[PDB]
RNA sequence: GUGAGGGGAGUGAAAUAGAUCCUGAAACCGCAUGCAUACAAGCAGUGGGAGCACCUUCGUGGUGUGACUGCGUACCUUUUG
RNA sequence: GAACCCACUGUCGUUGAAAAGCCAGGGGAUGACUUGUGGAUAGGGGUGAAAGGCUAAUCAAGCCUGGUGAUAGCUGGUUCU
RNA sequence: CAGGUCGAGUAGACCAAGGCGCUUGAGAGAACUCUGCUGAAGGAACUAGGCAAAAUGGUACCGUAACUUCGGGAGAAGGUA
RNA sequence: UAAGUUCCGACCUGCACGAAUGGCAUAAUGAUGGCGGCGCUGUCUCCAGCAGAGGCUCAGUGAAAUCGAAAUCGCUGUGAA
RNA sequence: GUACUCUGGGGAUAACAGGCUGAUACCGCCCAAGAGUUCAUAUCGACGGCGGUGUUUGGCACCUCGAUGUCGGCUCAUCUCAUCCUGGGGCUGAAGCAGGUCCCAAGGGUAUGGCUGUUCGCCAUUUAAAGAGGUACGCGAGCUGGGUUUAGAACGUCGUGAGACAGUUCGGUCCCUAUCUACCGUGGGCGCUGGAAAUUUGAGAGGAUCUGCUCCUAGUACGAGAGGACCAGAGUGGACGAACCUCUGGUGUACCGGUUGUGACGCCAGUCGCAUCGCCGGGUAGCUAUGUUCGGAAGGGAUAACCGCUGAAAGCAUCUAAGCGGGAAGCCUACCUCAAGAUAAGAUUUCCCUAGGACUUUAUGUCCUCUAAAGAGCCGUUCGAGACUAGGACGUUGAUAGGUUGGAUGUGGAAGCAUAGUGAUAUGUGAAGCUGACCAAUACUAAUUGCUCGUGAGGCUUGACU
């Protein structure tokens, strides 16, 4: 479906009037410019691509500078696209834009973003494995995976053995988020609960999937 | 004011105005909005204020008191709706920003000297 | 993870490293250009700019700070009587730091830490 | 916060002084029990001559503790004991006082003598 | 733990594949016409014409 | 670097006889040229076999390499094996 | 309870800093105490508040040299066509 | 042999006279290992076993049970400044 | 003890106690064996953060055990099984 | 006699695990006396018979004695189905609620403690359930070392004795820096029919898959009564997983303060070094759980057992032989993530390069001169990205980092001076002073002048359009 491209701004509260407060998270959008439309004929699918924020001129490379003339747009911080139906894909062309008012108070929406990055980790953090005992007798064993393993049979290591490396820093997508409001002065969403990613992250608003 | 500007108007919207001047160490009376049903009241909770958290809409206050022979504390949240009124009732007059002390003291060991004008 | 952290360690204690770039300040305002390892200039600035920046008012508790974080009273004479005139209409950056090759002994990157208006 | 072998105070006048949990009831690897929430106990100290002896094993329900419930505004409410009120083995409070502050997480149609006995509801 | 079989020298030249060496980034100071050290002050002590030592 | 080491010059029949110096093998380690090699599974060869490079009596020839392909689980000892 | 003399517990160390240790705790500490220098006891012997302990990093019979090229119905190896 | 301030002290903290900075360094600030500090609620549920760790700890005065070989137990326990 | 193959007291069909290879007790003593309690806690539920030392990268020096030769994959079967 | 022990040998020969076998073990089936008020077969089932598996006890002695070095616990698993729970069914001695028995089904899930070295077992209290097994009775170059099985000592018992045990008891060293395969992460090279900057399709791969209670239908159907539903809807939990730091907390050795001993800054005052950050009380960012939010929702397709419709072979009957349906937490989809080294190397948009001679090996030919694009990299300032890398931003046409200015926060009343006190101290100046990492501005300092790589219109054949 189509969405909006943002970026998180931070976490805040909303109070309701009979006094429960509501975790939220502001997010920034910038109105999405739309720089291609791709059809049937030409590309043998359905999508928008859109652009927002801004680059300078001397970063925007000159195959770029022509693909976002053609469309007519300003050159924007990056370039993703949404897959859409025909119903959604009327009323859309090159050069329109799309702001927050593509959404209501109340919808239910997923957020996709990029996770912090915990950089190499191990078998505790990673996959909640468990410590051996810190005393009785233990030798520089606390944190370690333990057995990885059988024996001669089957004599090797299964794929998909858990093990420690890299964590974090991929793209999640959070479902079933309540947009709590829709500021069309300050071009701003604020939804309800915690999205992925830090602070000042690109973000993707959709429309929920389930359902 | 270490959030972004955004941020800081979206949460500016929505601060109280009428809130009173009180300090860790004042004893002070608290209104509680209490919804049951349809019904509505008002119920007092009453002690000394022994931490106070300035962080603009995300400000709390911690207040401690002696209910029916056993401790009891609340950490109220300054601008939410549910506190309808604070009262100050007897400033105190204390050396430190933090009263946990007063935790392991009982009767007249966790008196509070008034704060004389 | 060291997320938005700031400071150094340099394989030392705290208070060995307080230590060292207390020295390295007194040097630097001393002799107005120094020799050091990259890590060390770059660290140096945000312990050496602001003595100077409180140099520049000229008062008796602003002095005993002074002599409270260099423990060196020709440094804090050079400071209040010197450093801080010249220094008195200038927003920052009283120092600059360059790059000086690598060091024989065990090729440590080096750099040049000086005075901006020096002589 | 109640688990296993954790001790707490009688908020009533059934007879039991202390008690300890034995047990978390309500699921599989359940780990804590809060304020509502029902748990088996072993009576460690009672005072003489009354229903409930040394060594019984019974029933009970949550009704302060020291980490705290939440509200929905944000607070946080915190008591300086752990204490419990007995229950029968149909699950109802045997007992006639209450002694100290409940909290309003016992307004239920099972607790609500809890509510009526008490002295203070906060 | 240690090897069953010793290493053929095909292999310990693959491993080392990778061992090369790279140049450093060297440039024509215009204020005094020495090749130096990109970044850096010459060895004579002149960066972007500042002097360093009189 | 008044170092080590080397390049000339000179001596000598000979200096790749130059000082731990007659001859100067092998393991092991470099540089140069030719061909092969980054979609394909194993004792590394063997029987076939295209292409390429140099040479050439110009070939039904010589030297180097070896795409692709059939077959193929080291040696010794001790053992019923 | 320090020095000094010991070695009960644990982590570390185990191609160690060390062929028996470090660190944190631990026991005795005017006595059947600890210790320097110089002597005596020598191998089926010595010495032992006794563990077969100790007798030069070696002990159910020290070390060195001889008999000696001990013997081995056992294991290994045994070289061109 | 062995000073100063506190101290019963040759214990201990910081200093004197007098000596040193221990013959690879510079960065980085991942998993994991070693050594430390702190830790919500619970408080032996750990484990072969409270192993390890945590805890107690001074001076003066008050007070101190069973048992006893009449010495002890005993700094029992506990309290105040 | 909620739950006690261990512990304490008692019973006696003592497989196979018993009186200087001493019997039954016993105050004090023991880095001696077993059981229980208070306090205490990262022992544990269940781990989190931080400090130092390695680990990682750069410059210098520079080991080890092992090793028939290697162009050194999975599965099912076979076969000194 | 040797457990105080030693040498030469053996996998010619035992103990462990493997192998062959399957008496034994476990599971299944055939016949059916009888039990079941009548009624072999709802449920059991005598006397006898036939198989399956390879968890037990064994038999053999083929591999290993120039070493395959472990009872239990911990950590981490993977598979089977003879299914413990949840799902779908047939029969019933199935009124309902329950239960018994058999069939289908392996997606997920499937206790904490007391005793003991235990595996096991008994017990306490939970749960929807606390399944049975294979994996060297999985896992000790991953941990432990309580039991067993060295050397010390003792008891019971045996022996004249040295010593010994269908026994017991106290004590008693656990080595290895990972070459290859495997696995978890992360790069370099080349390829992909001229080169480049982006955006992408999805052949396929992985992840996830659990479930309680309450209300309502309705005290209805059912039943004499006691009791009490199917189907279909709401609400609220447990366990598990992910993301996040607004809230609640922890930490926070570059933030603030109190205080002891000692030394020093000439002295007072004010400070600093050392004593675990000396000790003590707070605490900003970051990280983090015990904190917050979210997820396993719903729907399609083919099916399992089972139930059919119509229908002959076989004038009837019959779910089947033609033909047409229903049907499960299971399969394919669906949800999330990865994915063209998918060598079958895919698609779309945009950008760049349009020069001369000689010669023969007459061709994407070999040498001279000219040319050096779009872009990429080196370097620098760095990051909520990170072992190194890689990835993201910026390099004067600049807010990339530091500093500076302002704000915010934390701590909690600086120094100096002046008052009141004999004094310790108290008060005023003034919520002052100081404030890492935060927010916002600001070219003061540093991102200089640069260099390297990457070329010059992209072979041939055929077809269709021009
Ligand atoms: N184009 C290139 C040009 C480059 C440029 N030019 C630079 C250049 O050129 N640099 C030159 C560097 C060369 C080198 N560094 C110099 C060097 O080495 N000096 C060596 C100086 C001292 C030398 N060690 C002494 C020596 O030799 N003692 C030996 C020794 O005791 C022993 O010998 C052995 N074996 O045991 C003995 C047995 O005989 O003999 C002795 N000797 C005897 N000699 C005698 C003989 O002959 N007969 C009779 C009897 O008297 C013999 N005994
Ligand atoms: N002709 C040629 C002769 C050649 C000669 N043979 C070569 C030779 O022998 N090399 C030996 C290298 C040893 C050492 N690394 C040398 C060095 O480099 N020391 C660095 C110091 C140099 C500095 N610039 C001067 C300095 O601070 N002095 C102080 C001062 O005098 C004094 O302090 C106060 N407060 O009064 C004293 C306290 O007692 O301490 C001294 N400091 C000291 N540091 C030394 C240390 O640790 N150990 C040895 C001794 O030197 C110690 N004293
Ligand atoms: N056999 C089927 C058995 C169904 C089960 N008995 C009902 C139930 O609670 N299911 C889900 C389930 O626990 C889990 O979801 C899934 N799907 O597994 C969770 C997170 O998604 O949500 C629950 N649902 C919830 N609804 C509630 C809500 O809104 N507030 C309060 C709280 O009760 C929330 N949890």
């Amino acid at each position: 479906a189509i969405g909006l491209v943002g970026r998180k701004c931070g976490m805040t509260r909303i109070f309701t009037d009979a006094g429960v407060s509501v975790p939220v998270t502001v997010i920034e959008v910038d109105p999405n410019r739309i720089t291609q439309i791709k059809t049937l004929e030409t590309d043998g699918y359905q999508a928008v691509q859109v652009t927002t924020g801004e680059r300078r001129e001397s970063r925007v490379t000159n195959a770029q500078k022509g693909h976002f003339a053609k469309a007519g747009v300003a050159a924007g911080r990056l370039v993703k696209e949404f897959r859409v139906t025909e119903a959604e894909l009327e009323g859309r062309e090159v050069g329109g834009t799309i702001g927050v008012d593509l959404f209501t108070v109340g919808q239910i929406v997923d957020v996709t973003g990029q996770s912090k990055g915990k950089g190499f980790q191990g078998g505790v953090k990673r996959w909640n494995f468990r410590t051996q005992d810190a005393t009785h007798g233990n030798s520089v064993s606390h944190r370690v995976l333990g057995s990885t393993g059988q024996n001669q049979t089957p004599g090797r290591v299964f794929k998909g053995k858990k093990m420690a490396g890299h964590l974090g820093d991929e793209r999640v997508t959070v479902q079933g988020l309540e947009i709590v409001s829709v500021d069309t002065e300050r071009s701003v969403l604020v939804v309800k609960g915690a999205i992925p990613g830090a602070t000042g992250g690109d973000v993707i608003v959709r429309p929920t999937i389930k359902a | 004011s270490g959030k972004h500007p955004l941020v800081q108007a979206i949460e500016n919207s929505q601060l109280k105005t009428d809130l009173p001047e009180f300090a860790p160490g004042d004893t002070v009376v608290v209104q509680v909005k209490v919804k049951e049903g349809d019904r509505e009241r008002l119920q007092a909770f009453e002690g000394v204020v022994i931490a106070k958290k300035n962080r603009g809409l995300n400000s709390a206050f911690t207040v401690r008191k002696i209910s029916s022979g056993v401790g009891v504390e609340r950490v109220f949240q300054t601008h939410s709706p549910v506190v309808a009124k604070i009262e100050v009732k007897r400033r105190g007059d204390v050396r430190r920003a933090k009263l946990y002390y007063l935790r392991d003291l009982s009767g007249k060991a966790a008196r509070i000297r008034e704060k004389l004008p | 993870m060291r997320h938005r952290n700031s400071g150094v360690k340099l394989g030392r204690t705290s208070s060995h490293r307080k230590a060292m770039f207390e020295n390295l300040a007194n040097s630097l305002f001393e002799h107005e250009l120094i020799k050091t390892t990259l890590p060390k200039a770059k660290e140096l600035r945000r312990v050496a700019e602001p003595l100077i920046t409180l140099a520049k008012n000229d008062t008796v508790a602003n002095r005993r700070l002074a002599f409270a974080r260099t423990r060196n009273a020709a440094t804090v004479g050079k400071l209040f009587t010197v450093l801080g005139p010249r220094y008195k209409e200038r927003n920052g950056g009283y120092l600059r730091v360059l790059k000086a090759g690598f060091r024989a002994g065990d090729a440590a990157p080096m750099a040049y830490v000086e005075l901006v208006d020096r002589e | 916060m109640i688990q296993t072998e954790t001790m707490l105070d009688v908020a009533d006048n059934s007879g039991a002084r202390r008690v300890q949990c034995i047990k978390v009831l309500g699921g599989s690897h359940r780990r804590y029990a809060s304020v509502g929430d029902i748990i088996k106990v072993t009576v460690k100290e009672a005072i003489p001559r009354a229903r409930v002896k040394k060594g019984d094993v019974m029933n009970a329900v949550v009704v302060r503790t020291k980490f705290g419930i939440r509200r929905p505004d944000g607070s946080v409410i915190r008591f300086d004991d752990n204490a419990a009120v007995i229950l029968n083995n149909n699950k109802a409070p045997i007992a006639t006082r209450i002694f100290g502050p409940v909290t309003r997480e016992l307004r239920t149609e099972q607790f609500m003598k809890i509510i009526s006995l008490a002295p203070e509801v906060l | 733990a240690v090897q069953q079989n010793r290493k053929s020298r095909s292999r310990r030249d693959m491993r080392r594949s990778h061992d090369a060496l790279t140049e450093n980034a060297l440039t024509v100071d215009q204020a005094t016409g020495e090749t130096h050290r990109r970044h850096h002050v010459t060895k004579d002590g002149f960066y972007r014409g500042r002097q360093l030592f009189a």
